[PDB]
C-alpha cells in the first residue's frame, strides 16, 4: 500500500515542478523544496527493483534541465551560471553519496552535463570529461557518454573519435539513431591513413545496397590498405585496427553475420599483412588479441536459422586464413612471453583501454587478462600448456 | 617562486573580500591549485579554500535569520565546490590511493585520467586528501547525515592522524550519538595531537561539568562512573567512597584506551603541587596502579595459555601507555616484579619487532617519551626500567 503513496507523491511533485517551472525564478523556495521532496521519494523508488530510469529522467528534466534552460533566458540574474551549476552538482551529489544506488552512471552523466553547460574558460568545466568517463567506468551501456566524450575531448586522434562514436552506437543503450556518426563520416580527412580508415568504416556500415559494387569497393579498399601498409615507413596501426574492429562489431550488431563476415575477411587480411612485415609495435598485439577474441566469440554463436555454429558456414580458404592469422598471433604472443609467465586473477580494469584505445604499450598483467579471456571462449583457438620447459606458453587448438 | 605563480598570487590578492565576492575567490584558488598543486598545498591553500567556504556558509546563515531553505542551498553549494576541488586536483596530479573505502565521488578511478603530473612529495598529497575528507565530513555533519560524516572523519583520521581537528570532529560525532566516553577520548586526542587543537579543551570541560556532580553513591553503569570520577579529579573535588569506586574503575580501565588516554591528559595538567592537587593525583595513582596490576595479570595469563604475541597488540599498547607515568607506579614495584620478569622474557624472545597500534599513538604527544613505532624490545626495556628504579 505504501507503493501507491510513494508513486502518487512522486508523480504529484514532478507535475508541480513542470507547472511552476515556467512562472517562477530558479532560486524559488517552492521549486527547490519540490526538488528535495522529489529526490526524497525517488530514493525510495530506486530502492525497489525495476528499470526506473523514466522517473529519474522525469525528475531531471522537470526539476533541473528546464529550470536551467529558463535561467539562461534571463538578463536579470546577478549570479554567475557556473555557481548555480555548482550548487546543482552538490545537490545531485546526494544520489551518488547514498550507498546502494542502482544507477551511478546516470547521475555521473547528469553532473557531467552540468559541468558541460558551464561557460568556456571556466576551470570546473574540465571535470565534465572526467564525469562522463566515470559513467562509462560504471556502465559501458551508456552510449551517450561515448558520444559526448567524442565531442568534448581535445587530445584525441580521428581514430579515437571514431572509436568513441562507434562505441556510442555499440552500447546496449545507444546514442539516438546514429546519424551523427554518418555525418562525421561525410567529412574528409587530411591524411591517407585516416582516409582509408574512414573508407573502411563507411563500407562496413553500408547496408546491402549496391551488392556487387559493395564487393568491388571492398576489394579496392583492401588493396589501398595493403599498399599503404607496405609503403608507409612505420606507424602504429593499432588505433586504426581498433577502429576497424569496433566498426565491424557494429556491423555485426546492425545487420547480420555475412555483413560482418566481409569485414572479418578484410581485417584478417590486414593483420596478416602487418605481421608479414614482421614489424613489431608493442601496441598492435594488444588489439590483435582482442580481435581474435571477439571474432572467435561471434564465430562460436549459433546462426539465426539454427542447427549450426557460424564457424561451420565458412569456406575452406577462409578457415585457412583464419588459422594462419591465429598462428601468427600466437607466435608473436609466445615471442613476447618468454620468461614473463602467467598472471592469475589480474582483475585489471578495461576502462582506460576502452576509452583511449591502445596507445599505452601494455604491461604484463594487462596482456595476461586478454590472453586468459581468449582461452575462456566457447571455442578457443589457443590453450595454455599445463607445464612448459621454456617456450610454447599457448598452443593451437580446435583448428 | 616563479613568475607565473607570483602573478596568480597578485591576481588572488586583488580579489575583494565578502560574502558575495567569495565564489570568484574559490574558483581562482582552484585555478592556482591546478597550476601548481605542490606549492598550493605548501602554503596550505586548502585551509584558505575551506575558510572562504565556511565564511560564506556562516554569513549567509546569519543574514537570513537561520532559515532552513537558505541553509540547505548554501550547504549543497559547498558540497559541490569541495567535491569539484578534489576532482580537479585528481584530474591533473597523480594522487596516490588511500583506500577503496574512500568515496569515489571525490576519487574516481585511475582509469579515467590521461596525462597527470607526477606527485613530487607525498606529504602534500597526504595532508591535502586528509583535509578534504575532513571538511567533507564537516559538510555531511551540517546536513545531518551523521553516518557518512563519521565515515569521512574516520578516513581523514586514518590518512593523517597528526591533525587534532579530525579527532575533535570525531568527538563531536560521538557527543551527538550520546556516546560521552568516546567523546572524551576523542576530544583528548584532539587536545594532545601533533597539531594540537586547543578548543577541544573547552569541549572536555563541558563534558566534565555534566558528570562531576552525579551521585556517585547511587547505582550507575561503569563508564558513567569513570566519567563522574574523572570529572571530580579535574575539578579538584572529593570522590565520595573512593576506595571501592576507584578500584572497580581501575579494573575496567585496564582494558580500555578510552579511559587511560584521558587519564594521562588530566594527570599531566594536574602534575604539580597543591593541597588539593595532591589528593587528585593520589586518586589518579590509585586508578592507574589498579589498572597496571589487572593488565599485568591478564597479559601474564595470556603468556600462560601460549597466545601469540600478535594476538594482543592493543593490550600491549595500553601497557606502554601505563608506563608513560613511572612516578605513578612507585610503591608497587616489588609486588609486580615476577610478572614483569616473565612478560619481559616473553617479549625478548620471539613475532618480529613491531606492534601495530592502529590507534595512532606517536601522533599523540601527551606525556610520551616513547619512540614510535612500538618496538618489541623497547617495550621490554621500558618495563625493566620501571622495575629497576627501586
Amino acid at each position: 500500500q505504501k507503493s501507491d503513496e510513494v508513486t502518487e507523491k512522486f508523480k504529484r511533485y514532478c507535475n508541480q515542478l513542470e507547472k511552476y517551472g515556467q512562472t517562477e525564478n530558479v532560486h524559488s523556495p517552492v521549486m527547490a523544496m519540490l526538488r528535495r521532496k522529489g529526490r526524497k521519494q525517488l530514493i525510495e523508488i530506486m530502492k525497489r527493483d525495476g528499470d526506473c530510469t523514466s522517473s529519474i529522467n522525469k525528475l531531471w528534466i522537470v526539476g533541473y534541465y528546464h529550470p536551467f534552460q529558463f535561467f539562461i533566458r534571463d538578463k536579470e540574474k546577478n549570479m554567475a551560471i557556473a555557481v548555480l551549476l555548482t550548487m546543482f552538482c552538490g545537490e545531485l551529489q546526494e544520489m551518488l553519496s547514498l550507498p546502494d544506488d542502482k544507477y551511478p552512471a546516470l547521475w555521473n552523466m547528469y553532473i557531467g552535463d552540468f559541468h558541460r553547460y558551464m561557460p568556456d574558460e571556466e576551470i570546473q568545466k574540465c571535470l565534465a570529461v572526467g564525469y562522463y568517463s566515470r559513467a562509462i567506468d560504471l556502465d559501458p551501456n551508456q552510449g551517450r557518454a561515448f558520444h559526448v566524450l567524442a565531442g568534448l575531448r581535445a587530445d584525441l586522434n580521428v581514430a579515437q573519435k571514431l572509436r568513441l562514436m562507434i562505441l556510442g552506437q555499440l552500447a546496449d543503450a545507444p546514442y539516438k539513431k546514429g546519424t551523427e556518426l554518418l555525418e562525421y563520416l561525410k567529412f574528409p580527412q587530411k591524411e591517407s591513413t585516416d582516409k582509408l580508415m574512414v573508407d573502411f568504416v563507411i563500407w562496413a556500415l553500408n547496408e546491402k545496397s549496391k551488392r556487387m559494387d559493395y564487393q568491388m569497393t571492398g576489394i579496392k579498399i583492401v588493396n589501398e590498405f595493403k599498399a599503404e601498409i607496405e609503403q608507409k615507413l612505420e606507424f602504429d596501426w593499432s588505433l586504426i585496427m581498433s577502429t576497424c574492429r569496433l566498426a565491424s562489431k557494429l556491423a555485426m550488431k546492425k545487420f547480420g553475420f555475412q555483413q560482418f563476415y566481409n569485414c572479418f575477411d578484410t581485417i584478417s587480411t590486414l593483420y596478416i599483412t602487418i605481421y608479414s612485415r614482421t614489424i613489431s609495435s608493442k601496441c598492435l598485439l594488444a588489439e590483435a588479441i582482442s580481435w581474435i577474441s571477439d571474432s572467435a566469440e561471434i564465430l562460436g554463436h549459433l546462426d539465426e536459422q539454427k542447427n549450426e555454429p557460424h564457424f561451420q558456414k565458412l569456406s575452406v580458404f577462409a578457415k585457412t586464413k583464419w588459422n594462419e592469422l591465429n598462428d601468427l598471433v600466437m607466435n608473436h604472443i609466445n615471442s613476447v612471453f618468454t620468461s614473463m609467465s602467467l598472471t592469475i586473477n589480474p582483475s585489471i580494469s578495461m576502462t582506460s583501454f576502452l576509452l583511449n584505445g591502445p596507445i599505452s604499450e601494455p604491461n604484463v598483467e594487462f596482456l595476461s587478462q586478454l590472453i586468459n579471456y581468449l582461452v575462456s571462449v566457447e571455442f578457443p583457438p589457443m590453450e595454455i600448456i599445463h607445464d612448459r620447459e621454456e617456450s610454447g606458453p599457448l598452443l593451437r587448438r580446435i583448428n | 617562486m616563479s613568475d607565473e605563480w607570483e602573478q596568480l598570487t597578485v591576481e588572488l590578492r586583488k580579489i575583494p573580500r565578502g560574502t558575495e565576492a567569495a565564489p570568484q575567490y574559490l574558483r581562482h584558488l582552484m585555478k592556482m591549485f591546478v597550476a601548481d598543486f605542490e606549492t598550493a598545498v605548501s602554503k596550505r591553500f586548502d585551509v584558505k579554500f575551506w575558510n572562504k567556504l565556511k565564511s560564506m556558509m556562516d554569513e549567509i546563515t546569519k543574514a537570513m535569520e537561520n532559515d532552513r531553505l537558505v541553509n540547505h542551498n548554501v550547504q549543497n553549494l559547498a558540497i559541490g565546490f569541495l567535491t569539484d576541488l578534489s576532482l580537479l586536483v585528481h584530474y591533473h596530479y597523480e594522487i596516490p590511493n588511500y583506500g577503496n573505502d574512500i568515496s569515489k565521488q571525490l576519487t574516481w578511478t585511475p582509469d579515467v585520467f590521461l596525462n597527470r603530473k607526477p606527485i613530487k612529495s607525498k606529504k602534500n598529497s597526504r595532508v591535502f586528501m586528509a583535509y578534504v575528507l575532513l571538511r567533507m565530513g564537516d559538510l555531511m555533519r551540517y546536513k545531518e547525515n551523521y553516518p557518512k560524516a563519521q565515515e569521512y572523519y574516520e578516513q581523514s583520521c586514518r590518512i593523517n592522524p597528526a591533525d587534532g581537528a579530525v579527532w575533535n570532529q570525531l568527538g563531536l560525532i560521538s557527543s551527538l550519538g550520546a556516546k560521552n566516553l568516546e567523546s572524551v577520548y576523542f576530544h583528548t586526542r584532539a587536545l594532545h595531537a601533533t597539531m594540537e587543537f586547543p578548543t577541544a579543551s573547552g569541549g572536555l570541560t563541558n563534558i566534565f561539568k555534566n558528570f562531576a556532580n552525579r551521585d556517585i553513591s547511587r547505582p550507575m553503569p561503569i563508564k558513567d562512573l569513570y566519567l563522574s570520577c574523572l570529572g571530580r579529579i579535574h575539578f579538584l573535588l572529593e570522590i565520595e567512597d573512593s576506595s571501592v569506586h576507584l578500584q572497580k574503575i581501575g579494573e575496567e580501565a585496564a582494558t580500555s584506551k578510552e579511559m587511560i588516554v584521558p587519564l594521562m591528559s588530566v594527570y599531566k595538567h594536574l602534575e604539580d603541587g597543591t593541597e588539593l592537587e595532591q589528593r587528585a593525583v593520589e586518586y589518579v595513582k590509585t586508578i592507574w596502579c589498579t589498572a597496571y596490576r589487572s593488565l599485568l595479570k591478564t597479559l601474564d595469563d595470556y603468556k600462560e595459555e601460549s597466545k601469540k604475541l600478535a594476538d594482543v597488540p592493543h593490550l600491549l599498547h595500553i601497557l606502554a601507555l601505563l608506563l608513560c607515568a613511572p612516578k605513578l607506579l612507585r610503591g608497587i614495584e616489588d609486588q609486580t616484579e615476577d610478572e614483569v620478569t616473565s612478560i619481559c622474557e616473553w617479549l625478548l624472545c620471539a613475532c618480529d619487532e613491531k606492534i601495530k597500534d592502529s590507534d595512532a599513538f606517536g601522533y599523540f604527544h601527551c606525556l610520551q617519551r616513547i619512540q614510535y613505532p612500538l618496538t618489541r624490545t623497547q617495550l621490554a626495556q621500558k618495563l625493566v626500567e620501571i622495575e629497576d628504579e627501586d
